[PDB]
């Protein structure tokens, strides 16, 4: 018997908590509307009283407004949503005294839910961020059209990046194979400020481009072993895992 | 459970009025948060293009683009470029038409740009 | 044998300072 | 139970600040139609009576009119609205006396929240003309049509400004590559009187054209580096905040 | 309670001042139609009864004809308008005596505001006639065909006037620039003869051509900086404001 | 809850009459806010021509409109037009036309101008 | 009066053997602001047409 | 704005591969290729393909 409580204004206005667990206890009196507002987002499926005949029932959207229609109208409520089905004890006041206008909602179940989702959230993060036992790789020459170089290249041993300053239009950036040919590598701009292409390939060379002017990049310390992408993602700490099951 | 004269044919069609319709001023909602007609954006040309067959170009933002007030970066550098070619040439032709199509922004902003993609000083295709 | 022309190109020879006194825009 | 207070002009005028956990009293005395106002903007979804056939409803838009229609109608009114609901507490008063022909709303919520967004501006607005820590490069020459030419040429580190005087007229200006070539420069025109053309780089180089005339601007003291936008708008002092979500 | 005013002429006309906080007493009488009189341009949306078969209601535009269809009427009209609401208390008269036959009214608001604008209007003209504080410019020489010749011309520092007699017919002036290319200048006709003819433009020289015969106008005191335009008018006692807001 | 003789063909032909229906003569209500038809825009071009493709091209105001009473600034300078060719040209021509849709003033104001595009003097395209 | 700015158009171009265009005018702006549709021929300074 | 970017592959990403057949168009014909590196999220954090 989860009993609504009043507002400290009108005692008309009544809060309740919700739970999976516990009936509402709604106390109506003859003649008044009881508007009985659901979640937001929440899809009501359908409803069911005890009688149809002792109370009306007029719903719009989230919105569900209740009406006493017959003497001793002592049933009950049940309206059920995909979300969540309520219960209500539906007991009819033979005084017209201590009425209910609106009955208002709070929602534990969702905020529960909510908070692990932001959890898993921030975990994820935290381990996409910490990226602990890193060695970069940072012997890299250049030759060529030094007004579209970077100031700094280095590489992780799974990514290459290239910082490019501020006042510097960012180039198209190429893998450059053993015998001399180009080809597109995908590459994700990163930094706080745009100021980085990572490139997601570690190679011996590579060329830079932007309009008539190219330079060529030299990774001196070419590691062709690398560290195995054991996990599926860019990080060791996060694993990618099979959801589509089948 | 639940509750429930006609002459002077050809001088007097060459006398017809041209009533253009006149036009009123508006204003731009938010000049902070957007980008107007004839904006230059410059990219620079990741794929080889070769019009033998129709194809798709791609092309990523080599400078911050503004709002139309210049106070708010509303597409970053980098920012990757998806377009198409389509019809090859004609004789006497040398510049194609490329149709720009959408922009991904750095942070997941996705926008439906379809623009005509210019050379370097506005010339079209 | 035909190519569009060129538009002008500045002579190089008198370089001097655009800003003979500094702009109010500087609050200067 | 909010009792309404009368102008002073006539009493059958009445005021009532909303709260959303309060009633108000509405005295409807035999014979007379209230005016109950709603604020413009507010899009009406249903309501519901204490008893359908006590009062009259008639809506236009956001007018809602009411007229008792029988003996001893003493019911509840809940109009729902888009923004808000209502809650109105009838009565009927016996002796045809404290008629009361409007009841005007005012509403503190939508004014907190006008006044919250009106500072927001105002801080964004004075964060932006503050414009500190800002840094100006003056050294730039010229060569070329000095008829078109700027009066004053300068850059704050991110956007290059040039100005001209009254009786020029306004040319075009593009941005020069380290080979030579042209390309246009996004641009706008700032100033008291529009005399400032400001473009949206800081390059080594510019071309100034208008008609058949050519001014070149040298950048003499060029910083590569800049300084870094982490913030995504002109100002350090104002942020760019992802509301999308998504 | 708010008694309309009976004229001077006859007690049957009356007039009120609008009160949106305020209603109007209405003394009707048996058999007597009641016109109230609606402001230009308002666009009636409702109206209301508090007993609605008392009285007929017709309207005709912002015409309104009211008339007492039952015995011992006491009840309000309230009737929306685009704009406001009006209120009346509508009182039979047992006796017969002392009708109402056209009630006017009258906006001290709405009047108010249309002061303001012709207050206005009136300095913004008297801003522009002043013309305080300007500079003539007279160092103006011509050589061509001097049958088309003005005779005087002058600048103010904006605009460029020609002024000619009255047996010249009027040419067409033209913008030449540093090469020599000639282009169109918009002009306007000014004067009490529409003797002069106003450049939008102050340039070093100028084309003036008419048939067959051309002369060329020099400006021998051009000023390149001119006087800049703050207020976004021809006047610097005027200012442009941006209304459109959005 | 809720409430609820025939002939002379050739000459009579001839002298069918041409009857052109008078005008009346009427007033322009603001010459504070109105730019009419005939007022000369001059733009200096911003985009590089080439015709080979249908493309957009845009200019800004070099200097500042006024209304037709010459009073107020109704275009600002640097304003910037945007515009648009296609077709391309046929032998013997030498001009292409250009249609300039809509202008942007450095405040915020659009006002779509769909006027022909000409030359420094007004010569068509 | 004098200075009233006249607008009109043309179209069509010209054909072999000619030598003049039909110029339509449109409307006429007083510097006073009265407009007036005349909807007129265009011609040169003796009246021949185009 | 795009949902997940872990999950998701955009346009105009460049999907590296090694042609498998030979290639001789006089017949219409289906080609095969294999891919050379690993394939990542717009965010480039998850390997997608």
């Amino acid at each position: 018997l989860d009993v609504p409580s009043s507002s400290r204004y009108d005692h008309r206005i009544r809060y309740v908590t919700y739970n999976p667990a516990d009936v509402v206890q709604v106390d109506t009196v003859l003649g008044v509307a009881t508007h009985i507002m659901l979640e937001e987002g929440e899809q009501y499926l359908t409803h069911a009283f005890g009688d149809s005949e002792a109370y009306a029932f007029a719903r719009k959207g989230r919105h569900i407004f209740i009406k006493p229609q017959a003497e001793l109208a002592n049933t009950n409520l049940i309206v059920v949503t995909d979300r969540r089905s309520y219960k209500f004890r539906l007991q009819m006041r033979n005084d017209r005294n201590g009425a209910m206008y609106e009955l208002a909602f709070r929602y534990p179940d969702t905020q529960a839910r909510q908070t692990r989702e932001a959890n898993a959230r921030a975990a994820v993060e935290a381990a996409f961020e910490q990226r602990v036992g890193a060695y970069y790789n940072l012997k890299y020459m250049m030759s060529g059209d030094k007004d579209i170089a970077p100031v700094n290249a280095w590489d992780d041993g799974r990514f290459t990046y290239f910082k490019f300053s501020a006042n510097a239009d960012l180039p198209s950036i190429y893998f450059v194979d053993a015998e001399g040919n180009e080809s597109l590598v995908p590459r994700t701009t990163v930094g706080s400020s745009n100021n980085i292409i990572a490139v997601h390939k570690v190679n011996p060379k590579w060329m830079i481009r932007l309009g008539n002017r190219a330079l060529a990049i030299f990774n001196e310390a070419y590691d062709p072993n690398g560290v195995p992408n054991d996990t599926g993602t860019a990080s060791p700490a996060v694993r990618r895992v099979n959801k589509g099951g089948n | 459970l639940t509750a429930g004269g006609g002459g002077g044919g050809e001088l007097a069609e060459k006398l017809q009025p041209m009533r253009l319709s006149g036009s009123s001023a508006g204003r731009l909602g938010n000049r902070d948060m957007l980008i107007t007609q004839g904006t230059q954006l410059d990219c620079v040309l990741e794929t080889r293009l070769v019009t033998t067959q129709p194809g798709m170009t791609t092309c990523h933002l080599t400078r911050d683009v503004y709002s139309t007030s210049g106070r708010v970066v509303l597409l970053d550098r980098g920012s990757k470029v998806v377009g198409f070619y389509q019809g090859g040439l004609r004789q006497g032709q040398a510049r194609i038409f490329v149709q720009w199509s959408r922009i991904e922004t750095p942070s997941g902003v996705v926008i439906n740009l379809d623009s005509p993609g210019t050379g370097p000083l506005g010339e079209a295709g | 044998c035909a190519s569009a022309p060129k538009p002008k190109q500045p002579s190089d020879f008198n370089r001097e300072p655009v800003n003979k006194t500094v702009p109010v825009e500087i609050q200067r």
